[PDB]
């Protein structure tokens, strides 16, 4: 079976460089092309270039000539993509793909690259209480890195919940989560958001109380 | 470079529907060796794109036979015979005949449902955030359809643009709607110097915005 193993998620300081790896198995390494593809969050696929380990031949999309460098280590069936001087625009998932000439390609699972200068930081969690149904919320602000896990009432409240994708602002993540319940349930019953952040090994609760 | 133009940008479908989506290249993509390297991919959130069709019309191993590709020259089409839920996602075409290799911008297949206006809710800063010296005003625009929507912030009657951050959910697994969150962030100082805060939701279901506000 052709398999491509890509390296794990990278947290990269702004301005620094990073080297991503794609380790191949299940075929003669020197006889397949490797391509790299970029995908920014919520955007489409961009081709970076191709590299043929068996000769060292390569080609870059001109859009990436000052940003990407392909190399290989034949002794470990690995090809590398080095990205130089990272900016916010370089934050993306990077996929590698492999194929023999005139044959269909096999894709790796992708490597997430996130650019930020932040250190590990637990979230501040703030209650969102309103001024037949009622909508409540929690604002989960200023954490790093992803992910957090948000639940309501320790998971017993799952329907009517929207937890929104986090956004990076000033190098830290912010997200919100909403829950909608019958007015006959709140504030007469307890509604609490729970936020776990694995990187900081923290979990905090915030009960939503009327203003 | 070869421009790949996919249409439509989005296609609402019901399960069991026929679907047909198009990919047109700006120039011929017949390679000098005689082959046409045109591929179709389906991508779901958080996953790698999966290969469906290669060399115009060939189904990749393991791909259901309800998928078929055709075309010649600059004109290519992917068809689905009876859409199933696992077919929902974004479809990309890719030409591999001329470097640089280029992708289409994607066609989203999403589940059709009745149009629905957003449920809009606005929230002033928590006292906890204020005590900490910050101020975020949050607006939820929930369970609407279709996905296109616009939010506008107003402070004391005046439109605000800076300090607004938006986030959107994927189509809901249970009710097929979309939701959006909009957060206006301010310093505590500026927040206390104004009175009315307003978030306005413009959606196709109405001519006028849904307007939510509060006063300090
Ligand atoms: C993410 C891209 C995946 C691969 C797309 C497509 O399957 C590949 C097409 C290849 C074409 C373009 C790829 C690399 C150019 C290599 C030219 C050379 O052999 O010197 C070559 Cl000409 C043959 C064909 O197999």
């Amino acid at each position: 079976k052709v398999q491509l193993q890509q390296s794990g998620a990278e947290l990269v300081k702004p301005g620094a460089s990073v080297k991503l790896s794609c380790k191949a198995s299940g075929y003669t390494f020197t006889e397949y092309f490797i391509h790299w593809v970029k995908q920014r969050s919520g955007q489409g696929l961009e081709w970076i270039g191709w590299f043929y380990p068996g000769s060292g031949s390569l080609n870059y999309n001109g859009k990436f000539k000052d940003k990407a460098t392909f190399t290989a280590d034949k002794s470990s069936s690995t090809v590398y993509l080095e990205l130089s001087r990272l900016t916010s625009e370089d934050s993306a998932v990077y996929f590698c793909a492999s194929h023999a000439y005139d044959k269909e390609p096999y894709w790796g699972q992708g490597t997430l690259v996130t650019v930020s200068a932040a250190k590990t930081t637990p979230p501040s969690v703030y209650p969102l209480a309103p001024g037949s149904m009622v909508t409540l919320g929690c604002l989960v602000k200023g954490y790093f890195p992803e992910p957090v896990t948000v639940t309501w009432n320790s998971g017993s409240l799952s329907s009517g919940v929207h937890t929104f994708p986090a956004v990076l602002q000033s190098d830290l993540y912010t997200l919100s989560s909403s829950v909608t319940v019958p007015s006959s349930t709140w504030p007469s019953e307890t509604v609490t958001c729970n936020v776990a952040h694995p990187a900081s090994s923290t979990k905090v609760d915030k009960k939503i109380v009327p203003r | 470079d070869v421009l790949m133009t996919q249409t439509p940008l989005s296609l609402p479908v019901s399960l069991g529907d026929q679907a047909s989506i198009s990919c047109r290249s700006s120039q011929s993509i017949v390679h000098s060796n005689g082959n046409t390297y045109l591929e179709w991919y389906l991508q779901k959130p958080g996953q790698s794109p999966k290969l469906l069709i290669y060399k115009v019309s060939n189904r990749f191993s393991g791909v259901p036979d309800r998928f078929s590709g055709s075309g010649s020259g600059t004109d290519f089409t992917l068809k689905i015979n009876r859409v199933e839920a696992e077919d929902l996602g974004i479809y990309y075409c890719l030409q591999g005949s001329h470097v640089p290799l280029t992708f289409g911008a994607g066609t989203t297949l999403e589940l059709k449902r009745a149009d629905a206006a957003p449920t809009v809710s606005i929230f002033p800063p928590s006292s906890e955030q204020l005590t900490s010296g910050g101020a975020s005003v949050v607006c939820f625009l929930n369970n609407f359809y279709p996905k296109d929507i616009n939010v506008k912030w107003k402070i004391d009657g005046s439109e605000r643009q800076n300090g607004v951050l938006n986030s959107w959910t994927d189509q809901d697994s249970k009710d097929s709607t979309y939701s959006m969150s909009s957060t206006l962030t301010l310093t505590k100082d500026e927040y206390e110097r104004h009175n009315s805060y307003t978030c306005e939701a413009t959606h196709k279901t109405s001519t006028s915005p849904i307007v939510k506000s509060f006063n300090r």
